[PDB]
């Protein structure tokens, strides 16, 4: 059923587009200045804040880049937003940029300070997918969460308590948790945890176990290809009418869109452009914990590890100066594409028979199997 | 250490999953 699912999500994409365009028209930005992932970000956050303000806005004058610090009527923003979505709320839409931010953060940063202070092993990176993602996120917002993500929550919810309505949360938070697991025991053991009203160290210690079980017997976690507002704004402006032509977040749609995107980014004096593009690209598909081998395979070019990556973050801090600042064009194109999955595999070869698709192969017709016998460069982005 | 130990899979392909 390609009617609701493909076209209803198109309608949520149209909203973000339309809105971004309107909002650019207010700031009186240029074309080059609307394609600046920097400005796009600021706008996206202005909105999520207002639906739950001001921000950094970079301008282009003869030669150099000027940063403007601006503020907007928190309600005006909310007004312009609905205008774009037909006066609807389109929580999906806000939630979408809620993820784009997530997926960018799960790749720009490593959240160790928090894992340990919770009592999780820092080496449990690959399980913290969406730890940044506000609880306000929707139902299809939590499905993107890693097993480890859930644990850090319950453990804190439990840790402060064990140190009214709060109960329905805990059980559900576990049901979700449990719905991540895809094996008998895994599934059953989650229940044995959900049994205690005041679950103390008994649970505290047990879930941590299950956290580690997922390192081997992974769960089902959905991945959503969520592109920056500018990319959708630009697309909408170019005529693409997604609600009518359909769109996906786990199909070929997102890759294809990024095959023509003209996104620019601010880049510090000593940073490597190629390295910058890599980052953004990995946030566009939630590939921050993917096997570097495969990421590079599909990417088309080396996908260098975080340590060897030359960049500190895409957003520009108030500390820095503009004099020594310039901007590059982000390389977001990829070689092939792949069905962003949810499954963690089980039996060691996973996704037996599943392959990669050419960017011409619109339909999922002919699959391609990668052979990794090769001089690779690692598997752990972190 | 302080590094990764397993790979979270993002795509559907024939891939030995590292841990």
């Amino acid at each position: 059923n390609a009617t609701e699912i493909r076209a209803s999500v198109g309608k949520m994409i149209d909203g973000i587009g339309r809105f971004y365009i309107q909002m650019c028209t207010e700031l009186k930005l240029s074309d080059y200045e609307g394609r600046l992932i920097q400005n796009s970000l600021t706008i996206e956050r202005m909105v999520l804040s207002a639906f739950d303000t001001g921000g950094p806005i970079y301008r282009r004058v003869d030669g150099k880049w000027r940063r403007e610090l601006i503020l907007y009527d928190k309600e005006e923003i909310r007004r312009i937003w609905r205008q774009a979505n037909n006066g609807d709320d389109a929580t999906a839409g806000l939630t979408h940029m809620m993820i784009w931010h997530s997926n960018l953060n799960d790749a720009t940063y490593q959240r160790t300070r928090a894992l340990v202070r919770t009592g999780m092993d820092p080496r449990m990176c690959s399980l913290m997918q969406g730890s940044t993602l506000p609880r306000r996120s929707g139902a299809a917002g939590a499905a993107v969460k890693g097993v480890g993500t859930m644990v850090m929550e319950l453990i804190r919810m439990i840790k402060r308590g064990i140190n009214r309505r709060t109960r329905i949360a805990y059980e559900r938070m576990c049901n979700i948790l449990k719905g991540k697991f895809q094996t008998a025991a895994q599934r059953t053991m989650v229940d044995q945890v959900r049994e205690s009203r005041n679950p103390g160290n008994a649970e505290f210690e047990d879930l941590i176990f299950l956290a580690r079980s997922a390192l081997i017997l992974r769960g089902s976690v959905a991945h959503k290809s969520c592109l920056p507002a500018c990319v959708y704004g630009s697309a909408v402006a170019s005529g693409y009418d997604f609600e009518r032509e359909g769109y996906s977040l786990v199909g070929i749609d997102p890759f294809r869109l990024l095959q023509n995107s003209q996104v620019y980014s601010l880049i510090r004096p000593n940073e490597n452009p190629a390295h910058k593009s890599q980052l953004v690209w990995m946030a566009c598909h939630s590939a921050a914990f993917e096997d570097l081998r495969v990421s590079s395979f599909i990417r088309g070019t080396k996908v260098v590890p975080r340590g060897k990556l030359s960049t500190r973050g895409v957003q520009i801090a108030s500390n820095e100066n503009m004099e020594t600042m310039e901007s590059s064009t982000l390389e977001l194109r990829s070689r092939y594409w792949a069905i962003r999955t949810r499954s963690g595999g089980n039996t060691d070869v996973s996704f037996q028979g599943r392959g990669v698709f050419e960017l011409s192969d619109e339909k999922a017709t002919s699959p391609i199997v990668p052979s990794f016998d090769m001089s690779n460069e690692g598997s752990y982005f972190f | 250490s302080s590094g990764q130990i397993s790979i979270q899979p993002t795509f559907s392909v024939q891939r030995n999953l590292p841990f």
